[PDB]
Formats: structure tokens, sequence, C-alpha cells
């Protein structure tokens, strides 16, 4: 039996790393141009939240 | 457990670093197959950090650190040093039999 | 153990829409509706009469609502936690 | 030898609309030639002489 | 890991600042820029909700306007709301959206907001720019109306220019929309009436133009007495807001009626430089706040300003009305902005080049003396007070200024020419701008700048606005220049937060 699973992100957790990344950066998530498409805003101190 | 070293090489092997320095410094003295690379001392978490650490480009918050090996102030390809050595303390093995 | 719980399946299709007493034909592959009229209708005012898209498809469309067909619109199906847009036009038989 | 002033002005200009020279910059005496590769200068010890700037 | 910390209280060493993502006091969202404001006050929350359209460096090709929302009750902490309207479809109308405005009906407790939708690649049978409204009951989820579609053309407006839907009620309780729209090759600032929001009777042109200008972003208030209009100057040689002055609404729009020219003051009119755009007003019932964007710099460069006009987006800036006995208005530090800085930095001399000699707290400089002080943090705010022996003196206020550096970047108030002038001194003597004020009959002047990282607004004894972007500003030095003239500094406090 294999036991050494490597844990790859699943298609929501996947979209969430991308959308982090592209806010880290400063861009627009919603240009992803992946078909994903982001509801998202900020928070009291003005970090985005998802 | 076991030492083992590279005492003499010829000049373009060290230089190619087939066996280890990756190109960046002669594997002469050194363990077989040991690398050298950048030493990370963590991650920026300010832009106070960032202007406090010594200059490098690409440098920014949430970006890794690198140590300034030479005290030069500036971060470049001879800010570099051996990090890596694949020769383990000691190996061990235990077999139990019982009746 | 590895499903991120976010019931994928959502079916998303367009069966057919009526805008008025028109049908509108439907493209899958670039995803339009063409709705024909002839030639003189206001296009300005059309009450969307019926939508039928799919179980558990909602769209942001509603069904009695009266839009302005000047320009295309967009239309968007959502099923579960997945959509797919659509462009609806409107033309007047120009011959 | 207008390389320096050509690159910086298309890297001002084109920063607008490439993300990717945000950070670009050439160096006046540097950038003009590549580098002697530092594997063939250490192969030939005290030999080699790298381009001025580096 | 051992971290080491730099002696930045001792050097004045020229040093490469950064910019964050975002800003806190000049409030600019993490991600993207803030373009055209739109200020609203709610009713309800007694606050500001300002909206603003969310531009991008590399926009897309066609459908390029989110309109994001923010809410700034004092007027110096933002918190975002989020995206509000989104951008339609590329082969809608609303593609690209445009300045709007924004009225709360509490007869059905709704929030109207009023958009220009831009078409892309419009035909010559489609208009360019068209009114569209969203209708929210919360202020939190919009429905754009489908059904209301304002053409220019259909009351013989310009196709191609209807644009910055500015919406108030009068007293009597009707609602006008104003456009700043083209009549036969005429820049006309058109109105429309209504008594419900959804159905528009054209009131013929409110107002003309002058010098067949354009006029962006118009917005008509009242202050205590008099009746103001303030709009931004799409001309690529002006590029700057100026406002007119009426005691009645009728006097405002007789003013200028055929190129009758009425300035309100001896400066035609201007509230600020080039690096202030779409100045839009709001109230609390109490205060006037005006916002605006300071624009970006190509290769975030301060000398590179940019010809014929500067760049679109940057920071959300708001200042605070002052009106004046005689009608007057110029632009004030927020209260709360002002009240922020609380941490005082002490202030210490790195240069002395010129002849000035230093008596205390007290500073004289001569004709080429240079005073440089200490470094600067992340947020500043320096007040002094600057005695000139005449009032044809040329003194100035320098920033990036080390002692290697090649070139600062100065303002100096030239009373001479009566004005401030934004300039690159050093090794470019290259002169950017300017900005014209009236200058005071007794040789005073009460500095005071405000500074968030990169955008920096300068106040002269309550009577000058000067906004800049100058990046590499913060912790840096900064330095005080005499070139023609004799001056006297005192009073010099710097504080941080
Ligand atoms: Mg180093």
């Amino acid at each position: 039996m294999y036991q050494s699973k490597m844990n790859v992100l699943n298609t929501e957790q996947y979209g969430r790393a991308m959308w982090q990344a592209y806010v880290n950066d400063g861009e627009n998530p919603n240009g992803n141009a992946l078909g994903y498409a982001y509801n998202w805003g900020y928070n009291a101190d003005g970090n985005p939240v998802l | 457990t076991y030492r083992n070293e590279i005492l003499e090489l010829p000049e373009t092997v060290a230089a190619n670093g087939k066996f280890g320095g990756n190109g960046v410094k002669s594997v002469v003295g050194h363990t077989y197959g040991a690398q050298v690379g950048y030493i990370a001392d963590g991650i920026f978490k300010s832009q106070d950090e960032v202007d406090n650490h010594a200059t490098q480009e690409g440098a920014a918050v949430g970006r890794i650190r690198y140590r300034d090996i030479d005290h030069n102030g500036v971060i470049d390809e001879r800010d570099q040093n051996w990090i890596y050595d694949p020769t383990p303390s000691f190996s061990y093995g235990l077999n139990i039999y019982l009746e | 153990d590895f499903k991120s719980g976010l019931r994928l399946d959502g079916d998303v299709w367009v069966n057919s829409i009526r805008l008025d007493e028109y049908a509108g034909t439907v493209d899958y592959q670039n995803k339009a509706i063409v709705v024909g009229v002839p030639y003189d209708y206001d296009i300005t005012r059309m009450v969307v009469t019926e939508m039928n898209l799919s179980e558990g498809a909602k769209a942001s469309i509603a069904i009695g609502e009266t839009i302005d067909f000047s320009l295309p619109v967009s239309l968007t199906v959502k099923n579960g936690d997945v959509q797919m847009s659509y462009t609806i036009t409107v033309k007047r038989d120009e011959a | 030898g207008e390389a320096k002033d050509v690159i910086n002005a298309y890297y001002v200009t084109e920063a607008s609309r490439c993300s990717i020279y945000k950070n670009a910059g050439f160096t006046e005496n540097k950038n003009e030639y590549l580098p002697v590769p530092f594997e063939q200068i250490s192969a030939s010890n005290g030999n080699y002489t790298q381009n001025f700037g580096w | 890991p051992i971290l080491t910390q730099k002696n930045w209280d001792g050097t004045a060493t020229y040093f490469q600042s950064s910019d964050e993502h975002g800003f806190s006091m000049y409030y600019k969202p993490q991600v993207g820029f803030v373009g055209d404001p739109m200020p609203f006050y709610d009713p309800v929350a007694k606050d500001f909700k300002v909206m603003y359209l969310q531009d991008y460096r590399p926009n897309p090709e066609a459908t390029y306007h989110p309109i994001f929302g923010v809410a700034t009750k004092d007027g110096a902490t933002y918190e975002s709301l989020g995206e509000l309207i989104s951008c339609g479809g590329r082969d809608e109308q609303d593609a690209a959206i445009g300045t709007g405005g924004t009225i709360y009906n509490p007869a059905d407790k709704l929030y109207y907001t009023f958009y220009t939708g831009n078409k892309f690649k419009p035909s010559s049978d489609q208009n360019a720019q068209v009114v569209m409204v969203a209708t929210s009951p919360d202020f939190k989820t919009w429905t754009k109306n489908r059904t209301f579609y304002l053409k220019g053309d259909t009351y013989g407006y310009d196709k191609n220019d209807f644009r910055d839907p500015f919406l108030f009620q009068t007293e009597d309780g009707v609602y006008h929309m104003l456009i700043a729209t083209r009549k036969n090759g005429k820049g006309h600032i058109a109105e429309f009436t209504s008594a419900d929001l959804k159905e528009w009777e054209s009131a013929g042109t409110f107002m003309t133009m002058m010098w067949d200008r354009f006029y962006e972003c118009p917005d008509v208030f009242k202050m205590g007495d008099w009746w103001y209009l303030i709009y931004s100057e799409q001309a690529s040689f002006m590029r700057k807001v100026q406002y007119f002055k009426g005691r009645t609404l009728e006097d405002l729009k007789a003013t200028t009626a055929n190129d009758a020219g009425i300035w309100p003051d001896n400066r035609e009119g201007m509230l600020d430089s080039r690096a202030f755009y779409a100045g839009k007003t709001a109230s609390d019932g109490t205060n006037r706040y005006i916002w605006g964007w300071c624009p970006t710099r190509a290769g975030n460069d301060n000398g590179n300003v940019g010809d014929v006009e500067p760049e679109w987006a940057g920071n959300l800036v708001a200042q605070r009305l002052i009106q004046h006995e005689d009608g007057t208005l110029t632009l004030g530090v927020p209260d709360a902005i002002d009240r922020k800085y609380t941490s005082a930095q002490e202030v210490k001399v790195m240069a002395k080049d010129g002849n000035m000699i230093e008596s205390g707290k007290t500073y004289t400089l001569g004709e080429g003396a240079s005073v440089i002080f200490n470094r600067l943090k992340v947020h500043n705010k320096i007040s002094f007070t600057v005695k000139t022996a005449s009032n044809t003196d040329r003194f100035g206020i320098s920033f990036v200024r080390g002692t290697d550096s090649a070139s600062w970047y100065s303002i100096h108030v030239n009373a001479d020419e009566g004005k401030a002038n934004f300039e690159k001194d050093g090794d470019d003597a290259k002169y950017l701008f300017d900005n014209k004020f009236n200058i005071p009959a007794d040789n005073e002047y009460r500095v005071t700048i405000y500074s968030d990282q990169s955008v920096c607004v300068t106040y002269i004894n309550d009577q000058l606005s000067f906004t800049n972007r100058i990046y590499q500003m913060q912790k840096n030095p900064w330095s005080l220049c005499c070139y023609k003239g004799e001056i006297t500094v005192s009073d010099v406090q710097v504080s941080t937060y």
C-alpha cells in the first residue's frame, strides 16, 4: 500500500492559493483567466480576505 | 560512522563542480557531493526589516532574507558558503528475535 | 478524504428562453442566445416569460422582469459552486 | 554606444505596458557585454580576466 | 538568526526607500489604484461612503473599470467595502464605467447610483457613453436597472461626449442630473430634472463652458451664502481643478454665460496643481471634504511628470474646503489627519553649506544658504514658520536631499512671481509645474507638510494647498534652501505616527 501520499491542493485550495498570490502581488485575482471568479473584500486592517 | 574528503582534483573538475560545490567553489578539502548555497535567515515581516537588512534585489515583505556573509552590504553571488554535507553523523541498526 | 466539498457537478446548461412571444436559438460553442424580432418590435421593453435551465440552476435574470435588449445582455447561470456565462442578443430580422 | 540610454528609455516607456520592467535597470559600463563565465575563469586560473564592472 | 539595525538617526546619506502596496492615510487598496472619487454622505450611517473606480496598470482590453467603495467617516481612516458595481460584459454598453453620483431616496429607502457605461469600440450608430443606474437596499448589494438607458443623442447632445452624471436635490425636493456633454461643438453642462429619479426631462442647457474646453466631474453645491461649481479641466495644457462662485444659482449660471470669464479670484479659481484631479466634494452637515486622486509617475520617478497629461489613477487624497468671507475657496488639512500625528521627533542639522547661522531653535538663511535636517519616516508632519525680508524672496523645501544626492526635488515659494513651483533641483535643473496663490503682505508663512510614504500635501498659511508625488521621500533627509532673498525659519516640529 502507498503510504507517503503527497498532499497536493484540491480545487478549492488551489483557487484560494492563486487568489492569495494575486492579492499579495497587488494584481486583480479575477484576471486569473482560469475560470475562477472570486468574491473577496478587506478586513478592518485592510488585509484582503476571500 | 565515517568521514569522506577529497584531497586533490583536476582543475576543470573542480571548476565545473560535478563532484560538489555547484561550480561556485572547489570541493577539494570537503565531503564528496557537498553543495554551496546562500543562507536563509528567515523571511522579512515588515518594511522596517526590509530597510534594515542589507540591500538585495527583489527584497520585499514576506520574502526570504539572505545573510550577508562577507558584510559588504549587498547580497550577490559571493554571499555563498558550504551548506550541505551528504554524510550522516552515524547509521545504526538493531535486530530483535524473541522465541 | 481529499475532496474539497465544493459540489463541482453543477449542470449549468440553458434549455431555451422566451422573450415575450419569441423563442431564442442557443449556441453552446460561443454561449450565445439569438432572438429575432419582426424588424419593427420595440426592443427596449421585453419581459422574460419562461426560462428553463436545469435542476438546481439559478440565473441572474429572473422570470417576469422587463429588460432593455438594445445591446447584448450578459446572463450568468449558477449551479452549486460553478457558473456559466451567456450573451443574449436580439436582432430585427434585417435583410 | 547609446545602448545605455536607449535601454533605459525603453525600460521606462515599456514598464507601463509590461509589468516585468518595474525593477529593470541598465548599468553604464557593465551590462553591454555578457560576463566571462565563472566556470571558465576558475578552470583557467590566473589567465582569464572578467569584463569591466564585474 | 540575528537582525542588524542601521543607524537611521545620524546618517544623512540618500537611501532607497520603497512604497507599500497599500496606504493608510491617503487610502490606496493593496490591489489596484483609485481613480475618480465619488464622495457620498450616508444619511443613515452618518458617515462618508466614498466610492471610486479600481484601475489596474495592465488594464484589460474592453471591460476595465470595476467600482469599489470605502467608508472614511473621519476622513483619515478608510475601510473598504469591496466591489460594488461589477463591470459589464464585453458587448454591453457598460464594459467600462465612468464617474457618477449617488442619492438616497427615503421614499422607498433605496440608494440610487448613476454612472456612465462606455461602449467598447462603438459603431457609428451606437452611443459611446450612456448613463445607467444601479439600486441598493442597504448599500451592500447592487442591482443594475436594465430598463434605464439615457442616450445622449436623444436630446441633441453628443454621442461620444456624455460623462459624469452629477446628482443633487434642491430644497423644493426635485432632483437634478448634470452631464458634461458637447452640443454642436461646444462644452455644455446640461441639466435633467426629475421628481422620482426614474423619468427625466431635459431642462435645456444648465451652463456653458469657456474657450471650448471640457469639464470633468462637475459638482454644484451651496456653502453658506454662495453657490459653487467645482470641476476638473480636461485640457492637457491645464489638467487642473478649478471652481466658480456665485451668490445664487441664477448668478452661477449667468457666470461666463458667453465667455464672460468671471473668475472667482485673482488666481483664475485654481485650487491645486496637476497632482490633484477629479476633485469632488461632500458634506456631513458641518464640514465639506473634497476627494481627488494624486497620480502615480511613470517609472516611479518624481521628475517624469509626463508631457501632455499625467498618468491616470493613483492615491485617494482628502482635503477640507475652506470658505473665506469673500466667497473664495481653499483647501485645508482634515482635522482627523492633523490629529492622527501624535509622536514628536527631535530635529537636528546635518549640513552647513551656506552663510546661514544657527541661534537656538531659530535659523537665518541668506542668498545660497541651505540647511539639511535629519531623516523623515513613513508618515511625517513638518510644521514651521518662515519670515522673509521682503515680498520678493525665493525660498524652498527640498525632499530626497542626501549629502551625496545628485538631484533633489524642491518646492520653491517664489514671491516675485507670487506662486509655488515644483521643480527638480540638483543636476537636472528641470522645471516641472507650479501653482498660483495669494502672497501674504506680512512676509510670513506657516508651512505644514503632511506626508504618507510617497504622497505629500503642503499647506501655506491656510492659503496655499499643493499636492505632490515624491518617491523615496520617506526615511530621507529634507532641507530648506534660499536662492535670492533672506529668510528666517523657526518653530520647526516633526511629528510621526
Ligand atoms: Mg555580500
